[PDB]
């Protein structure tokens, strides 16, 4: 069947890292079949890095305080997993932080190992008085999703071990709502408009194109069962849909030298969609061939962008 | 009607309830919310 | 007891059958045709519409039932509908009675 | 608005309205109230 | 009597997938219709006129 | 946007009450209806709309706008 | 994190009744892909259904024909329990003629080539010696519910009568997510989605076309990079 009333997709932007997504207009229902669907993949579904543990120094589980340091462990590991990295190593890395004396250590700080990297460096992580010292130690790996430190807890029991929960996530929070739209057709139309805030890493269109990704290939494995099926067909493709206009027409050009457009049409060649593939041999081998003609079939050819030996679309004459 | 019954569900002690987690300390609500989506916790529960 | 059901008056056997009419052979040798009111009109401006029970090989005794009534079902009254019900607020669409 | 942090059946909850009112612009008030609508119907609809 | 409901309730013919929906509380466990999760507590069902 | 534009505290600020205010709005809007009922006949002495308009506005929310932007002056006679 | 991609297999309980198992997916990612999946299949399946008739002595729906046992408007009721399947996007049209004694079973209609009755023993009417049907059924493609006023034509005659239309193969659908907890260290999900189709066409089918709109509409999504 044909959808009839094909719907589009449109960005707004909130703030650096922040974006407001609506898609209008869907068939009566389908504002919940892809909204649950989208939400869930954009937070349990794209890959990430994150710290899985911590290693404060030789001397911990006193949890009153940690000497030296303002804070309490509470906060030290809340700061440490406001941190933001990226990996490559599939196994985890471990990455020392090694401020010293009075002030304010923060995640610049850190001397990440080669593969890793952190992108919020002007994160603060602590304040150290008294000339005190903080010689901390944090693994570093891939995942996807929230995992809590449950799932994360090491039945190996080593003394400065402390596992923390681990956002591997790049976006932080979605949530999405449905609305009717439609006035000159009848209503029950949805809308559906989607809020979606990440890190300072990635940025929303990202995020979505690699859930859209991830659930289109989740939802071919389905439809591989019956390739020869029918479904609701969405019809004109952007993309062709527009370069129609100038790739298929059936008038080979309209505003050119009349030499080589009366040498051309006499030779083999009536829609543009001919000449623009296999253009080189063709204007060689054959009778018609031109030096610099190529700058007439080459450069003014494309009008709104085009070169030659290009597949073209219709291969079918519509005669 | 309907309304106050969900504002107080939302906002209730975990008397008798399957209060689970009810130590953890998060970074932020949002991270708190991912950690209900799992079953982690309950919207009761007392955390930090 | 109403008087909206047809019944039969004296037993016998269903001779001919169809939409409009019952005619039946009854068992001292006559004949009686029962007709059945189709889509007429009450003093409410409903329908009274009439169905039939019984098929044209069957027996009948008096009393038995012959054709529904308006809102009879083989017989007996019925006034409406069994529907899968559950109980809970749903998004505030049955809100206050609703 | 401060941190309610305590439950909230009908009296505190026309307790919060009435210092709205009394506190605030009525174009607020009336998004508060839209608000505290479409949650209480949502966690109503999830309250069990 | 309640007795005889309560009682019967546990002793329904199993459905085609060997398993009996409605607990013998009274009460099923549903699904959301939108979101597709399962809402948390069961729900009472039955068949009303 | 809608009806609720602009909020009723805004406007209160421009008046005394909201009796006099109604008044006001009130006349102002029959002034811009009668200009746009008779602007293509023989000039007269209604002016306005003072603030950007739409295809077909209510002349009553133009007035409202004005008021509140602060284009209107209110006297006793 | 797991290198391993999700994959689909098939199980046959009836010749109309399928298990489709999906594993291994995300935590907490199974129920959602199984309700929209459900949703799809529940909603936009394309079919085949009747849409209109009329009968030889019919003018309206609120009639009688003379020797058979049941009103115009039963019989209404009785076909849009008709489960047909075609091919043609014209409207096509059956005939259905019945002389005599007996039951006017749904494998007495005369389909012309390219549509189906995919149910002959549905009971239609019920006529004595004295009656006879003569009738034609229009036969469509769609999918959903059509009201009957929805289908009708502009300046239609006398004798069509419009009918409600189904244009739907799906009979149930039923999804169960088991936390499978395999053995990789990890905790994953395991998806069975239950389909039963009304004797239309097969599960895999309907599972194909739902798959097959759900890749479209979120392809545009997947497109916005």
């Amino acid at each position: 069947m044909l959808i009839a009333q094909r719907p589009s997709l449109t960005e707004e932007v909130v703030d650096e890292f922040r974006s407001r997504f609506v898609i209008e207009p869907l068939e009566p229902g389908f504002g919940y079949t892809l909204g649950n669907s989208l939400r869930r993949t954009l937070l349990s579904s794209i890959p990430g890095a994150a710290v899985t543990s911590i290693r404060i120094d030789g001397v911990l589980h006193e949890f009153t305080t940690v000497p030296g340091v303002k804070e309490d462990v509470t906060d030290l590991i809340l700061n440490i997993k406001q941190l933001v990295v990226s990996s490559e190593h599939d196994e985890p890395v471990v990455m020392y932080l090694r401020k010293q004396g009075p002030g304010l250590v923060t995640a610049a700080d850190i001397a990440p190992p080669a593969g890793v990297e952190v992108h919020n460096p002007d994160l603060v992580l602590a304040t150290l008085n008294g000339k005190g010292k903080l010689e901390m130690e944090l693994t570093v790996e891939r995942g996807r999703g929230y995992v809590s430190a449950v799932q994360n807890k090491q039945v190996g029991q080593e003394i400065g071990r402390i596992p923390v929960d681990s956002i591997y996530s790049p976006v932080l929070k979605v949530t999405y709502k449905v609305e009717a739209t439609r006035v000159e057709q009848r209503t029950d139309f949805d809308k559906l408009i989607v809020d979606v805030e990440t890190k300072q890493a990635m940025r929303p269109r990202d995020a979505m194109a690699s859930a859209g990704k991830t659930l289109v290939e989740l939802f071919g494995l389905a439809r591989e069962l019956n390739i020869d099926a029918e479904g609701i067909d969405m019809g004109p493709s952007p993309t062709d849909a527009a370069l129609a206009a100038d790739l298929a027409l059936p008038i080979e050009e309209l505003e050119l030298t009349v030499r080589s457009y009366n040498c051309l049409k006499r030779e083999g060649i009536h829609s543009v969609g001919e000449l623009v593939a296999r253009s080189e041999a063709d204007l060689l081998d054959i009778r018609n061939f031109g030096a610099k003609s190529i700058d007439e079939v080459k450069a003014k050819l494309a009008g709104m962008g085009l070169a030659l030996k290009d597949s073209p679309p219709g291969f079918d004459p519509t005669a | 009607q309907d309304m106050v019954l969900g504002l107080f569900f939302l906002t209730t002690d975990g008397e008798l309830r399957d209060t689970k987690g009810e130590g953890r300390a998060f970074g932020s609500t949002a991270e708190a919310i991912m950690a209900f989506d799992a079953g982690e916790l309950a919207l009761q529960s007392q955390i930090d | 007891d109403a008087g909206d059901v047809l019944k039969a008056e004296k037993d016998g056997v269903v001779q001919e059958l169809s939409a409009d009419y019952i005619t039946v052979a009854n068992d001292d040798g006559t004949y009686i045709t029962y007709r059945l009111h189709k889509f007429s009109r009450s003093n409410q401006g409903t329908s009274v519409n009439q169905k039939v029970v019984v098929d044209e090989g069957d027996r009948v005794i008096e009393g038995q039932v012959l054709a529904d009534g308006p809102a009879t079902e083989d017989g007996e009254m019925a006034l409406g509908k069994n529907l899968l019900v559950a109980f809970m607020p749903w998004e505030g669409h049955n809100y206050e009675d609703a | 608005y401060p941190f309610v942090d305590y439950s909230v059946g009908k009296k505190q909850l026309s307790e919060i309205v009435n210092d709205l009112a009394e506190r605030y612009p009525k174009v607020i008030v009336a998004a508060t109230l839209d608000n505290l609508k479409a949650a209480g119907f949502y966690w109503a609809t999830r309250s069990g | 009597r309640e007795d005889e409901l309560a009682g019967l309730l546990n002793h329904t013919i199993p459905n085609r997938d060997g398993e009996r929906m409605v607990l013998p509380t009274g009460k099923a466990r549903l699904f959301d219709g939108r979101s597709g999760e399962p809402f948390p507590d069961p729900i009472s069902v039955g068949y009303m006129y | 946007e809608g009806i609720i534009n602009p909020p009723i505290d805004e406007l209160l600020e421009a008046t005394d009450s909201k009796y006099s205010l109604v008044i006001y709005a009130a006349k102002r809007a029959r002034q811009i209806n009668a200009y746009y009922s008779q602007l293509g006949e023989g000039l007269l002495e209604y002016v306005g709309p003072l603030v950007d308009t739409h295809v077909h506005e209510k002349p009553l929310s133009i007035a409202l706008r004005e008021i509140n932007a602060g284009l209107l002056t209110s006297e006793a006679i």
